[PDB]
């Protein structure tokens, strides 16, 4: 009974469809990357708020410490979210 | 290897290690630091475990192991600066002078726990700065008024996302000295979730010499830290705290 | 007592915020929560400074006599201290802020029920 | 209308570069 | 500007 083999072939076809879906996702992201944000743009985004503020020395040290670790973490870590949200409050 | 991107990130080891050159690290802390540094060298720099280890080592190498502020043992100018800021209050000034004299006799820095209680607006909170100036000790203040979370005193385990050591270790990192002056205001109005059982581990000469923090998980010697506590009335402070 | 607070802010041209502490029981509204906890936010005062975009707004603390128990009354001592406002500590920021320029107005129907540490400040 | 072909070509080039980098990393590991 | 919008819509 080659029905199991036919099902395995259908699963392989589904895997090929997943590969095509990944290729299409890359194709879409190629144009979707425009007008987006990244780890380097967020640094100046936070720093421009401090331009017009008379920031005390200790707050400046804390901000520099958080920005220093900001560039080390990746864009998807939960700790990255925690520090980004902390900076969003601290620099506002 | 030349075609692929390569970075000399291994310099982070001596980047951390240079902080301990002027410190006097106890053996038990140094062993943990060495094991953590060995673990860091194996983790990929993109791993979350690598970031946790890096934060742990950053906290460990920032504690001022063996650093002490140059305490002023001169009785005359210590009395002069105490009379400079506040009038009256003979008892507290006499207590501070006796503390300085005892520290001078034994030839080493001394830690004690003092509690100031009385009517509001008599100068209990303000004198903490004058005493710090007299002793040349670094000054720090945090209020336990309405304190219902133990995590402020003991911190959180580093397994959790974004754990921090807590108030005492933050103070140790900030003042960069192992003998600062701690002012714990409103000790008589501490809340419950129970922080009152956590202060007993801090305000006790018999166990504060090996204070264990949930984040660092390494004992630190707070026996030389001068603790000052402000209260409005004595009969509401917990009995174990009033005992010490 | 409540209506004059907005008129005072209009006359002084200060930003205005209304903080109804009456009946409140959660201390976390004043001093916030630690960064570790998920969904943590700073206290009400930090949001006041954030939304008003000024370090000297007019904060109206309504019904100080109706504060709850079982205790934000001790947390207010770090917020209404005539000289300790320069280092008010919020648990989320974990950074002292200078509130000495903020004009605090507190409303109370009866004087006798305010605690002495707050009544003297 | 014709921008789709240019976008697809750019995406294919980026994917090819990424796969070449992955293959080089695998060769280096071997 | 419309060409970029058309490509974005198609994607
Ligand atoms: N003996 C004193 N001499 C001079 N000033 C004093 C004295 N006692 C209190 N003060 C003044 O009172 C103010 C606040 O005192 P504080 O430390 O808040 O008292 P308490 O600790 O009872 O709340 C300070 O600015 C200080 O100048
Ligand atoms: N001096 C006044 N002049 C004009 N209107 C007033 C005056 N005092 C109170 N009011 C009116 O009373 C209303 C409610 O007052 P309210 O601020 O609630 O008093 P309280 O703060 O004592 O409860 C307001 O809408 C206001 O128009
Ligand atoms: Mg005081
Ligand atoms: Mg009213």
């Amino acid at each position: 009974q080659q029905r199991l083999g036919r099902e395995v072939e259908e699963k392989i076809k589904q895997t090929h469809r997943k590969y095509l879906l990944q290729e299409q996702l890359k194709i879409i992201k190629k144009e979707l990357g425009l007008e987006k944000d990244d780890k380097d743009a967020i640094e100046e985004k936070f720093r421009e708020r401090l331009k017009e503020l008379v920031v005390p020395k200790h707050v400046m040290d804390v901000v520099d410490e958080e920005l220093s670790k900001l560039g080390l973490l990746d864009n998807h870590s939960s700790e990255f979210n925690v520090t980004r949200n902390y900076l969003d409050w601290l620099t506002s | 290897e030349l075609g692929l991107e390569k970075d000399d990130k291994d310099a982070i080891e001596e980047k951390f290690r240079e902080r301990l050159k002027e410190l006097v690290v106890p053996k038990h802390v140094m062993d943990v630091v060495d094991e953590e540094l060995s673990k860091l060298g194996l983790l990929d720099n993109h791993s979350s475990e690598f970031n946790v280890t890096r934060n742990y080592l950053d906290w460990l190498t920032s504690i001022p192991w063996g650093k002490y502020s140059n305490e002023n043992l001169d009785l005359a100018r210590a009395q002069a600066v105490l009379e400079e800021d506040h009038y009256g209050m003979e008892d507290v000034k006499k207590r501070i002078l006796e503390f300085i004299a005892v520290s001078q006799l034994r030839g080493s820095t001394q830690g004690k726990i003092l509690c100031f209680y009385g009517p509001p607006g008599v100068g209990k909170t303000s004198i903490a700065r004058s005493i710090a100036r007299a002793l040349n000790r670094e000054y720090f203040r945090f209020s336990v008024g309405g304190m219902t979370d133990v995590a402020e005193i003991k911190g959180h385990r580093r397994t959790y996302v974004g754990a921090m050591p807590g108030k005492i270790i933050q103070c140790l990192k900030k003042t960069k000295t192992e003998n600062p002056l701690i002012l714990i205001d409103e000790v008589d109005k501490i809340g419950r979730g129970d922080p009152s059982s956590a202060l007993l581990e801090l305000l006790d000469p018999e166990q504060n010499a090996n204070f264990l923090d949930h984040y660092l998980d390494v004992p630190v010697d707070l026996s030389k830290v001068l603790f000052i506590c402000t209260a409005n009335v004595t009969d509401t402070i917990p009995e174990p705290l009033r005992d010490r």
